[PDB]
């Protein structure tokens, strides 16, 4: 009667730790907490 | 909830469109968009479903269309029998169904 | 000092591969939307959830960017590989040949799709997901592919 | 052949509750959801909700959450819309409707959002 | 000192792709010692194990695993066998091949 259906893209999550990266607004290359090598953020 | 023109009009035999404007999550992201006709004092009937499909019993003069976040109903060849309140319907973003405010169509 | 800024935020891993009983026999707006909505309604948003899982919605920062990109690729490919070995490589809604075992969940089917959310479903099926995947892989997909190759 | 028969019009003072029935025949009751919509006089048509008769599970419009309870009786094939905390803005013709197709759970909901067969409707006056 | 402990361990690279003649147009590596055909009913157990002192070395290992997986998937796609596990390619066997 009932069969397994696989759904890719289900809005499911589990609590997890992950490596996070940085993003910045525009770019001071000498800042301690350097924002160079960060990806620009979305304009919005 | 759903934005729809309050009224449209044209002379007999002309082709008009009734617009329907929702957001990306209601109309743009789903093709489950339909149109209904309420003649004054009458039970609502289905005009269009799934943007382009028609049910049996409705003539081909009613042609639905969708682009971007905007849907429309094109009525080519207005008759006096079509003077009715036209409504837009679509799936809401989640678990909900939204309707337009109703378009009063008149034939000049 | 950082907790006072990060108090609003929780990091979660997305589990885009779900299994559920059905009647089959074989932009980033709304990315995680329907997460709090019931199943079914949350099955109509699969296209947007499946997208943006590859790209998203100073040595130290560069290595963290590299770890983040490698990890994102690793998880994307683990999920696409699971779809491949299940015979679901590009269907997004993939109906299969595994019968549903009432020992996994017996909720009259309507409760799963009309009342239950995908998060509640995942919490209830977490003890069986590995069995379901095992039957999708070891039984129906390799048997189906062998049968299709018995020309 | 779809027959949807609704109860007669009811007059209710503000704050009262009303139960509007919709009995149906011509199709298998458990194969189709029952929808309710509200047509207020002088203005547009608002969606009220739907019920999955094969399990009795319901959805409501955001405007109607916490005020409206929809239930179903599978022995008499009758769906009941219970409207609580009625106000003057709730005066309207309440229609029940049958969707175009049976819902294929988890696969195809395209037929749930199209109202193919409509009842006559009944007035609720406040 | 380490050889005396590693004497029974060997590192091998898994090659999930292979070819065999046909008439057409055990959690991990189990049934490797079984004959073919019987070992074709335990193909997804090996596939599921793909993509399973210095962070750079761990990243190189993970990128290498990803590159090997994707090279095998590229070989399947480029042959028209993407996502099939068992795929008949219509290329005749040349007889000299064993
Ligand atoms: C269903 O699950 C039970 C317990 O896991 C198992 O014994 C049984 O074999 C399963 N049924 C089928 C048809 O595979
Ligand atoms: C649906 O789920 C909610 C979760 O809070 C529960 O309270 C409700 O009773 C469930 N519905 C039915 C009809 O049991
Ligand atoms: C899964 O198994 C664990 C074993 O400790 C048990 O506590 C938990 O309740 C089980 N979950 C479900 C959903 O059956
Ligand atoms: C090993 O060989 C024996 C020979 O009788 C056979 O029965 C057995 O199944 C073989 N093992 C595997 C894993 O195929
Ligand atoms: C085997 O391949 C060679 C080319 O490498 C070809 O000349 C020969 O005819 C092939 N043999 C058969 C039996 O097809």
């Amino acid at each position: 009667n009932l069969w397994v259906t696989v759904y890719y893209g289900v809005p499911v999550w589990k609590d997890a730790e992950t490596t996070l990266f940085c993003a910045s607004d525009a770019k001071e290359k000498h800042n301690v907490w350097a924002t160079h090598a960060c990806v620009p953020t979305d304009p919005n | 909830a759903l934005t729809q023109p309050a009224s449209v009009s044209a002379s007999p035999g002309q082709s008009i469109t009734i617009s329907c404007s929702g957001t990306r999550s209601d109309v743009g992201g789903y093709d489950f968009v339909s149109w209904y006709q309420q003649h004054p004092g009458k039970v609502p009937k289905l005009i269009i479903y799934e943007v382009t499909k028609r049910p049996s019993g409705i003539p081909q003069r009613f042609s639905g269309s969708k682009s971007g976040n905007t849907a429309s109903l094109t009525i080519s060849g207005l008759q006096a029998d079509d003077e009715a309140d036209y409504y837009c319907c679509s799936y809401a973003n989640y678990d909900k169904l939204i309707l337009g405010g109703g378009t009063k169509l008149t034939v000049l | 000092n950082w907790r006072s800024e990060l108090y609003k935020y929780k990091v979660v891993k997305i589990e885009p591969l779900g299994v559920a009983p059905t009647r089959c026999k074989r932009v980033s707006l709304g990315f995680l939307g329907a997460a709090g909505s019931t199943m079914g309604a949350a099955s109509m948003t699969l296209t947007v959830q499946a997208r943006n899982l590859l790209s998203g919605i100073d040595t130290h920062w560069g290595i963290k960017q590299l770890q983040a990109r490698v990890l994102a690729v690793e998880h994307y490919l683990r999920d696409q590989q699971l779809l491949g070995i299940w015979g679901c490589s590009g269907k997004l809604i993939c109906c299969t040949n595994v019968p549903w075992n009432s020992s996994w969940s017996n909720r009259n089917l309507s409760e799963i799709w009309d009342n239950m959310t995908w998060l509640q479903w995942d919490k209830e099926i977490s003890n069986y997901t590995q069995i379901i995947y095992g039957l999708l892989e070891e039984s129906q997909n390799q048997q189906e592919k062998n049968e299709q190759d018995l020309l | 052949q779809v027959q949807l028969v609704q109860s007669g019009a009811e007059m209710k003072d503000p704050g009262a509750s009303v139960k509007v029935s919709c009995r149906a025949s011509g199709y298998k009751f458990t194969d189709y959801y029952m929808h309710w919509v509200r047509q207020a006089p002088g203005q547009g048509l608002e969606w009220v909700g739907w019920v999955n008769t094969n399990g009795g599970f319901t959805k409501y419009g955001a405007k109607f959450q916490g005020r409206v309870t929809v239930t179903r009786d599978t022995s008499t094939n009758t769906v009941f819309l219970e409207l609580s905390r009625l106000t003057f803005g709730d005066t309207a013709m309440y229609f029940c409707a049958r969707p175009m197709r049976p819902v294929s759970h988890g696969i195809d909901y395209s037929g749930l959002f199209v109202f193919q067969f409509w009842g006559r409707g009944t007035m609720v006056t406040v």
